[PDB]
């Protein structure tokens, strides 16, 4: 990896000075503007492409192995804020984990002694992105700064009007809820933080904006004990359909273009994304889905595919797809696996029309109604003719009198029923088709090749003939594959 | 596809006594709709002693409540049985059944001093 | 049954407006608003339950507005609609003023000239609770 080493031949050399003039010894007021001989320096060596993360964090540690960080504190003391606004921008982009630590040990009142001069637009946007990154380091910190107006700032910053100020401001809210664990969740719509994101989340300017808007909120929605606190902030509604709207392609495009977001993120901040896949809420799991699909198209145009692999995130997406009733998180999860190169699962669905009496029978056994096996093993059932009892024949014949118990019997059958494997059987595909309207469906589409009819034929049917000879007894599902099939009126 | 299944544990334990049973599959066990656990007797016939679905629902008979718990470990392909407190009656040979119709070999179990 | 109608430009005035649905939702007033329709209320139902529900009505207005339903004297444009249905059932118009200067009464339609005697509050950026203090008054809802 020679390549990564040879751009820290570009960009260390250029320290050798630039850390002399900032730590020029005369210096003048006029001569603090030094300050951006890194700044260049260190926006420069961020953007190169696919090599960029490597050397930042590897440029960046410098300052503090050796010692460059210190100054950064001791200039803050400045009375007036040229200085400030200058130097802050800088202290940005150096702020890797292993450099949070040495504010996070000693820097903390430090950052708040400027976060309540709130008023100055130039300088509340770097303000907000060292209360983002701040975020970032422990449950202790984020306690300790929303004991202080660490909330306060950026709650009350989504007053202003900046882009790139909300930008931060939604970002840091996320940082906040997605690292401050449960406690700090209480004390977020305690001081009311779930309803000032609605003018985030309703902004007709950037889709950025409402994507961090959205994750935001998501994961305040995990938390049950305020769930209806922030069922009524009015946002959850614009969470379902913007990730219908929005898709991860085009916003790939649009997360490689700008800066701070143009190489991605690490695996630290991406192994606290996967438990959102698994939650109970439908839109934690689109959400998840859609940023982890978003970050694999960013991540696969380089060959660095193999972060997804050790941070447990393709078994989870492995697992989610199959046996799952939810068309848009699967056909993202769908979508990021077919994009990783790896393959999709099918579910492995038993095949009962080619069983015969001794599986019928462990069936039987199965589902409880073990008493029956002798009937149903002198009348000789198989798997073709359990598709296809009613109920004269569970009356009459194999002895269930109760009609309790042939309730109870129904229910499992056709639960069964729903899914069973009839590819060696259904030539057209009508289960998929089935499927798709409603997957309650599905359990009849023997009953429809039993008869023997199929999806190019069935646009000639009447409610009567599905009646009587495909055994659809409620009336409702009949009424909906008529109105199904006759919407395509002689289609082909 | 062809899912073959292999089962180990069992053997001799005291009465009151608990033992655990595994059994590894060819495939992954998410992707896999129902398994189940069969209980032998020499000279009865088989009968259930706990199944598992897809979602994580189980059921068990009447007899064996409380006395076994069956469960879907994902990260190596296995499902478990565990027996806790045991009867000399509880005495078989025990198979692993994937689906309805993929079968096992079958492990004995035996309960006495 | 919500207490206020929030109406807005779609394009622009649509973030100045959520300022004001949520510093009035800080106050405790059901209040509806309209999300994601462009013109789907072509329905002949649709916007005579939207108007019929609410009792107040607030015009917020963008710097540029009503220049969609101006030179129009037709109902085909929504918020020409409000308008006309707001006045036909009689509620109150209070609207509120960023950055804009109330056109001519002639350029504007015939029809509509009475939302012109309806008193104004200029919007202040830096002083969000004084607009507040005072918006919550006149309201009869
Ligand atoms: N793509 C990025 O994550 C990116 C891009 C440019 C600058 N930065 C800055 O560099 C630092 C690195 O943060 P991470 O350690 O979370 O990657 C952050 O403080 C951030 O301000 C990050």
């Amino acid at each position: 990896g020679t390549e990564v080493q040879d751009a820290l031949e570009r960009a260390l050399p250029e320290l050798q000075q630039a850390l002399s003039a900032l730590k020029q010894a005369g210096g003048a007021r006029a001569v603090g503007a030094g300050l951006a001989e890194v700044f260049q320096l260190v926006e420069e060596a961020w953007l190169l492409p696919a090599v960029g993360r490597e050397v930042a964090q590897g440029l960046c540690d410098a300052i503090r192995l050796d010692g460059g960080l210190d100054l950064l504190l001791r200039l803050l003391q400045a009375p007036e804020l040229e200085t400030r606004v200058q130097a802050a921008r800088l202290l940005e982009q150096i702020l890797v984990a292993e450099n949070r630590d040495r504010v996070a040990r000693i820097g903390l009142g430090v950052i708040l002694n400027l976060a309540k001069e709130r008023e100055p637009v130039e300088l509340a946007r770097s303000v907000a992105g060292i209360l983002e990154h701040m975020f970032k380091h422990s449950e202790e910190t984020c306690q300790r700064l929303v004991a202080a107006g660490g909330l306060d700032a950026v709650l009350y910053w989504c007053r202003r009007t900046d882009p790139a100020l909300l930008r931060h401001c939604a970002l840091a809210l996320g940082n906040c809820a997605l690292h401050g664990g449960q406690a700090v969740q209480r004390r977020m719509v305690e001081k009311r933080a779930a309803e000032w994101l609605f003018p985030l989340a309703f902004s007709k300017e950037d889709e950025l904006l409402r994507l961090h808007a959205c994750l935001a909120v998501a994961v305040l929605a995990t938390n049950k004990e305020v769930e209806r606190e922030v069922e009524r902030s009015g946002t959850l509604a614009l969470v379902e359909p913007l990730v219908a709207s929005l898709d991860p392609g085009r916003f790939a495009r649009c997360l490689v273009d700008a800066s701070d977001t143009s190489q991605g993120r690490g695996p630290d901040d991406l192994q606290r994304l996967v438990p959102l896949l698994d939650s109970n809420r439908l839109e934690a799991q689109c959400i998840g889905a859609f940023y982890l699909c978003a970050e694999a198209a960013i991540k696969s145009l380089q060959g660095k595919t193999k972060v997804f692999s050790d941070i447990g995130a393709i078994q989870s997406l492995k697992r989610l797809v199959s046996y799952s009733t939810n068309g848009t998180k699967s056909a993202l999860a769908k979508r990021a696996l077919r994009l990783l190169g790896e393959e999709v699962p099918r579910p492995i669905l038993p095949s009962v029309p080619s069983w015969k009496e001794a599986e019928v029978q462990t069936w039987l056994q199965q589902i409880g109604f073990s008493k029956y096996c002798e009937s149903f093993r002198e009348q000789q059932v198989d798997g073709d003719l359990l598709l296809r009892l009613t109920e004269e024949e569970l009356q009459t014949d194999l002895g269930m009198k109760s009609g309790i118990t042939r309730k109870r019997f129904f229910r499992e059958l056709t639960e069964l029923k729903t899914f069973a494997n009839y590819s060696t059987c259904d030539r057209s595909n009508l289960a998929d088709w089935l499927g798709s309207l409603d997957p309650r469906f599905r359990q009849y589409t023997y009953g429809l090749v039993s008869c023997g009819l199929d999806r190019s034929l069935l646009h000639r049917v009447s409610e009567q003939q599905l009646l009587e000879d495909c055994g659809i007894h409620l009336g409702v599902h009949r009424a909906r594959i008529l109105t199904a099939a006759r919407e395509m009126l002689h289609s082909p | 596809m062809a899912v073959q299944l292999v089962e180990s544990g069992g053997g001799l334990v005291q009465p009151g006594g608990s033992l655990r049973l595994s059994c590894a599959a060819s495939v992954s066990i998410s992707r896999i709709y129902v398994m189940a656990w069969y209980r032998q007797a020499p000279g009865k016939q088989r009968e259930v002693v706990a199944v598992i679905r897809y979602d994580g629902t189980t059921n068990y008979p009447d007899s064996v409540k409380g006395r076994f718990t069956i469960s879907r470990d994902n990260a190596k392909n296995t499902v478990y049985l565990q027996m806790n407190s045991l009867k000399p009656e509880d005495t078989a040979v025990y198979y692993c059944n994937a689906n309805v119709e993929t079968w096992g070999q079958g492990t004995q179990v035996t309960v006495s001093s």
